[PDB]
C-alpha cells in the first residue's frame, strides 16, 4: 500500500549556547518537493580486501531544507546555536534528533537555508 | 474509505466539494468526462459543481511486474457553475454580465477543505491551472488536480 | 416591407456608461427613438431559467429588425433596443450591425442579438 | 506459446483479457487498429473487449546486422465497451447517463490478471495511459499498453 | 487592500491604471476574460482600459499539504481601447487610419505608475508580451503581465 | 551492382523482397512515392509490395568540400499489399473485415532476407516504424526503413 | 533625440531608410502592423517602405522594481514595396514576372545606413530573417529585426 | 564574379547547373519564390531547372555594430522539372507513370559539378533535404542548399 | 503572509584604502533575478567523529551581485576598496555590513560584478 | 538610462621582443557577442579569520578573444610578442593596457584567438 511519500511536519528548536536561551519548538514549512534526509547508522564501515571491512566510529548526519521563519534570525540557520529537530512524514515515520549542531553553513538568501546537521544519534518511530 | 492511499471520485466529491459551499446543497456530480454532454448537464439548477477524470497517465516507472512500485497519475477537473447576478443600481444603472466575477474566494475555501482532508488523510493533491469563463449568465470556474499514488495489487 | 408588417413597438436607445465608486461600472440606456418596426428570427434561441440567452458567439445575429430610416441619426456600435409587449416580459436587443436596405435609404435593417426577456430588465429612462 | 520472450496480441487476448472479467463470455477481439472500422466493431453485443495494434516502434538500436541485439517496442491500445446501467429509485427518479462510472475495479482487475500471468510466464507490459469516454449510452474505456522485446532471428 | 502579499485585478485597476491616464475618466473595467465578449466591450465610450485574467498558473511547486510554500501565477492582460486621430493640414491632405501610433508614452507612464505602487507596497509584477493591432479607428494595445505570489492559508 | 556501400531501391525491391514471399511472383514494384498515385498503384492483382523513397537527409556533417565525408541519410518505405481472407465455419459463421492480421510472419521473413543480404554485402539498414491499416479487403502494411551511407565522389 | 538608448520607429523610418535608396521620395512609412490593412497600404506610389512593430517582449529580466534593469525586446519589421521591371529584347522577347530580383544591393545599403547610423549614435540592431515573396508586379522584400535595450524610468 | 567569398543565384545558375547537364539547354532559371507562381513557371519546355531563394537567415550571431563578424546564411532550393519518358515492349506492354525514377544520376552529376566549383573557387554549400514527387508525366526532384557566409560592408 | 521575496535596496560606501577617501553611500541595481547571499554566524564547525565538533573561528560573508555605477573606477569592485554594503528585502529585514573587503576578485566585464564581501560580522533587523 | 552594453573598437600593436619590430596599432572585430574581461586591482585578498584579510601583490590580468587579422602571423598571438591593447565599449568606457604579455597561450583553429594576458596596471577613462 505505501501511503505517499512526503513530509507532514518538521520542527526545530533553537537553542543559543552563549545566553542559553530557547526558541521552540517552531514548525517549518518545507520550501520545495526535496525532502528531509536521514541516515542512522553511527558507524561507517571501509572495504579491505576479501570480504573483511573496517568498522569504525561515526556520526549520525542530517540534511534539512527549510525556509526560514522570519522571527529567529538568521545567524540561527547557519551554524550559531544547538537545534533540536524532529520530522514527521505521511507514512507514520517521524524522526527526533537531540542537541544536533549545524556543520558546514553553506551561503543562503535569506529565504530558504539548507542545515547540514550532525548529531550523536537519531531516533526512529516505524508506524506500527 | 477505500484506497488506502488516494481518494476515488465520488470521495473526493461528497467529502471535500461538498462540506465546501453550502449554496450547492451538495450537487457535487461525478462526471465521466466533464464535457461528454452539454445538454444534459446544463440542467442541473444554478449553482452545481462537476467533477470528471480527463486522462490517466504515470508518473515515471509504470511496468507491470509484481514489484516494481507501479506509479500511477490521475488528472481530474473540478468545474464550478456559478450564477452570475448583476448589481443594479435604481437611477437605471447596472453592471453588464461581462463585469469581472471574484473566483479568489472559491478558490481559498476549496484549498481550506482540501487542507484539512489532507490533515485528515495524509493525501495531498497537485494544483495545476485555473480558467475562467462565462457564457450568457453563467460563469464557469475550471480547476485542474493532478494525484499521484501508487497502486497497491491484493493477494 | 408592407406597412403592416412594422407590428413591434421599441425603443432605440443609446448606453452610457460611468464608473461605480466602489469599483464597479453602471450603463445608462436612454431612449433616443421609438417607432414601430418589425422583427424575424434568424437562429434559434438557448434560454437558461432566468432569460438571458446562451448563445455563445456574442457576434452572430440572432434577430432582424426594420425601421424608418433616418438620415441625421448614425446607429452606433453602442446602441440598443428595448422591445416591450402586452403579455409577454420585455426583452432587451444589443445592435451588431446596420443595413441601408437596397440604399434607397427608406428604411433600417438592423441585424441585433437578443440579450434577455425576463420580467425584471431594466427600462430605459 | 511462440516466442519465448513475447505475446502476440491473440494470445492476449485469450490469456490475459478472457480468464479475467468474466461477464464478456469470452469475447476478446483482435483488430487491425481499433478505429479502422467503428459501423462493424459496433454491432458485437456488449460488453466487449478490442485489442488491436497501435503502432510497432523500436526502443533505441533498431540496425539489422545479424549481431546488433535488434530491439523493439510495440503500441497497442486495449478498449473495453461497457454499457452503462441507470439506477431508478422509486419515487420516479433517476441517474442521468453522464455519470461517473467506476472504472477502477476493471483497472484493478485487468492489472492483477497481467500481473499473474507476468509471475506465471516472466513478460511484463509497460502501462502508458488511460481514456474514457461515453456516447448513448455505452463507455469507452482506453487502455494504452507498451512492451517492449528483442527480435530473435532464425538461422 | 486584502492579501498582503498580492493584489485582485479590482485593486489593480482602481489604484495603478486609475490614477494613471486621467483622459479615462476612471474607466478603468474588470472583466472575466478579455475576450469573452467583445459585442458588449466595444460599447464603452473611448477610451477605455480592461483587465482580466488570461489563466491562472502555478511557478513550480504547487501540492497542497498545509506547508509546502504554496506557489501561485496568474496571467491577466491589460488592453487598451484608445481612439486613433487623424491629422489635417489644410491644404487638402490627410493622415490614412493605419499610421503609427505612439504607443510608447502609454508603457511608459503604466509601468511608472506600477513602479511608484510597487515601492509605496512592496508588490512587483512581470511584463510579458506587448500587441498592439488596429480596427476601423481604434488601437488596441494589450500588454501581458504575470504576477507570482505565495498562497496564505487560514486556520 | 552499382554503390558498393548503398543500394538503390531496384536493387533493394529485386534481391531483398522478392527471393522473400513467393506469393508476389516478383510483383515488387519501385515507386517514387508511395502516396504518387493510389488510382494507379491499385490496380496490380493482390499481393504485391510498393518501395518507394520518402525523403533524403543527412546525418550530421553536409558540406560540399571535395573531402568531408559527405553523410546521406535515404528514408523510404515498403509497403505491403496483402487480401485479407476471412475464414467461414459452416453453420453460418464468418469472421469479419476487422480481424487480426499477422503481420509477425511477415515482419519476421523480410528480416530474415535482409539480415542474409547484409551477411552477404555487408550492408545494413535502421528499421524506423511499422503500421498496419485495411480498407474493404486488402490490408496495408507499412514499413519505413532510413539507411545511411557516405557519398563517394567520381575523379 | 528621445530615447537615448533606443531608436523609435518615425526616426528609424526617417533616419535609416530615408537616407538611403533616392527612389522612394522619402516614402518610408511608419504603420502599427504591417498588416493591418492591406486594401489601403498598397495605394502609395511604387515604390515605398513600410516600417511597423510585429511584437514587443522581453529579453531575460523583466520585474517591474524600480531598480532591476527592466530589459526589453522589440520586434518589428521593414517591408519594401518595389516594382518589377521586365526587361525587353527587340525581337520579341521579353522576361516573366517570375524572373529573379536581386536584393542583394537592398540588403547591402540598409545594412551600411545601419551600420553608420549605429557609429554615428552607438545603437545597434539584431538582424533575425529575410523574405522575399512576389503578387503581379510588385515583389515584397520583407526584413525582420530586433532590438534590445533597457527602459529607463523617469524621476 | 562578385563577392569573393559568396555566389548570388544567377551565378549559381549558370555557372554549377548550366555547365552540368546539357540536356536542359541551359534552361538554368532564377526565381523569387520557387513555389511564387505555378502557371508561369510550368510552361518553359521540360527539362528545365529552377532556382529561387527559400528564406534569408542567420547563422549565430548578426548584430550590426561595424565589428562583428556578421554572419548569415541563405537557404535556397533548387527543383528539377524532368520528364518521366514510359518504357514500351513489343507485345504491347508498358510502364505505369508512377514508376520509380533514377534521381541518383541526378544528384551524382549536381554534386560532382559543385565539387568542382568548390576546389576551382572555395566556396562550399550544405546539402540539407531533398524530396521527389510526380504530377501526370513530370516529376520534380528539389534539392534544398544552404550557403553560409559572413558579410562584407563597404566604407 | 510571507510577502514575495526579492531585494528592493542596495547601498554601497567605498572608501579608498591609500588616500582615505570616501564615496556615497550610493544606490546600486541587480543584473538579474538572484539575490544576494549571506552567512552569519563567524563560527564554522567540522565533524568530529561520534556526534561530537570543533568550533572554530571564522568570517561572517557576503556575495552580491551588482550593476557597476558609472561613476565608480571598476577597481573599487575589484578589491582596492574597502565597500560598507546594506541590503533591503521586500519583506521587511534589511542587512548590514561594515568595514567589508573585497576577497578573491572574479573576472567581471565592466558592467555586472559579483562582489565576494568578507568582514567580521553582518547584522540583521528581523522585520518588525 | 545606461546605453546597451557592448564593445565597439579593439586595437591591437604588436611589438616582437627579437627584432624589436612593431605592427600596429591594428583595428579588430569581436568574433561573437562574449564581450573582453576586465580586473583592474593589482592586489588580491585572502580570507584571514574574523574580518582580517591578506592583502598581497599581484598582477592587472585581461580576457581578449578576436579574431586573427590575416596580416599579422597567428603566433604573435599565440604569446610570442608584446601586445598594446585598447577597447571602447558603448557606453563611452576606454580601457588602455600597455606593454602586456599572453600568458597560457590556449589552442586555437587560425581564425579566433583568446588571448589571456596579463599586464601592470590597466587605466579607465570613466565616460563623463
Amino acid at each position: 500500500c505505501n501511503k505517499q511519500n512526503g513530509v507532514k511536519n518538521i520542527l526545530i528548536t533553537f537553542t543559543d549556547c552563549d545566553t542559553q536561551e530557547v526558541i521552540g519548538p517552531i514548525s517549518h514549512e518545507q520550501p520545495d518537493d526535496t525532502l528531509p534526509t536521514y541516515k542512522n547508522c553511527a558507524w561507517t564501515n571501509t572495504a579491505l580486501t576479501n570480504g573483511y571491512v573496517q568498522r569504525s566510529a561515526s556520526n549520525a548526519t542530517m540534511t534539512l531544507p527549510v525556509v526560514r521563519d522570519l522571527r529567529v534570525p538568521l545567524a540561527f540557520y547557519q551554524g550559531c546555536a544547538q537545534v533540536d529537530v524532529q520530522v514527521e512524514k505521511f507514512d507514520g515515520t517521524v524522526m527526533t534528533l537531540t542537541e544536533g549542531a549545524v556543520v558546514e553553513p553553506e551561503e543562503s538568501d535569506g529565504r530558504s537555508v539548507t542545515m547540514n546537521i550532525v548529531a550523536s544519534e537519531i531516533d526512529e518511530l516505524l508506524p506500527p | 474509505l477505500t484506497y488506502g492511499n488516494r481518494v476515488t471520485l465520488p470521495e473526493f466529491a461528497k467529502y471535500i466539494v461538498a462540506p465546501a459551499f453550502h449554496e450547492i446543497e451538495g450537487r457535487a456530480i461525478p462526471v465521466t468526462g466533464v464535457d461528454d454532454d452539454a445538454s444534459g448537464t446544463q440542467a442541473t439548477k444554478l449553482p452545481f459543481v462537476l467533477v470528471g477524470l480527463r486522462q490517466g497517465d504515470t508518473s515515471g516507472p509504470a511496468t507491470i511486474a509484481g514489484n516494481s512500485t507501479i506509479n500511477l497519475r490521475d488528472d481530474f477537473i473540478v468545474e464550478f457553475n456559478m450564477k452570475k447576478e448583476r448589481y443594479r443600481d435604481r437611477k437605471g444603472g447596472e453592471t453588464p454580465f461581462f463585469s469581472y466575477y471574484d473566483y479568489e474566494s472559491i478558490r481559498d475555501r476549496l484549498f481550506n477543505s482540501m487542507i484539512e482532508f489532507s490533515g485528515e488523510h495524509g493525501i495531498t493533491f497537485e494544483f495545476v491551472s485555473l480558467d475562467i469563463s462565462t457564457e450568457g449568465d453563467v460563469v464557469y470556474i475550471e480547476f485542474r488536480f493532478r494525484q499521484n499514488y501508487e497502486w497497491c495489487e491484493t493477494v | 416591407m408592407r406597412t403592416a408588417d412594422r407590428k413591434h413597438r421599441v425603443i432605440v436607445c443609446s448606453q452610457q456608461s460611468d464608473v461605480d465608486d466602489e469599483g464597479r461600472l453602471l450603463i445608462t440606456r436612454a431612449g433616443v427613438i421609438q417607432g414601430w418596426a418589425a422583427i424575424a428570427p434568424v437562429k434559434a434561441i438557448r434560454f437558461s431559467q432566468d432569460g438571458v440567452s446562451m448563445q455563445k458567439d456574442t457576434m452572430q445575429p440572432t434577430h432582424d429588425i426594420t425601421m424608418n430610416y433616418n438620415p441625421d441619426v448614425n446607429v452606433s456600435v453602442s446602441a440598443w433596443v428595448y422591445e416591450h409587449r402586452l403579455k409577454s416580459p420585455p426583452r432587451w436587443f444589443k445592435v451588431l450591425s446596420v443595413v441601408n436596405v437596397d440604399e434607397c435609404s427608406r428604411y433600417m435593417k438592423i441585424r441585433c442579438r437578443l440579450v434577455e426577456t425576463s420580467d425584471d430588465v431594466t427600462p430605459p429612462v
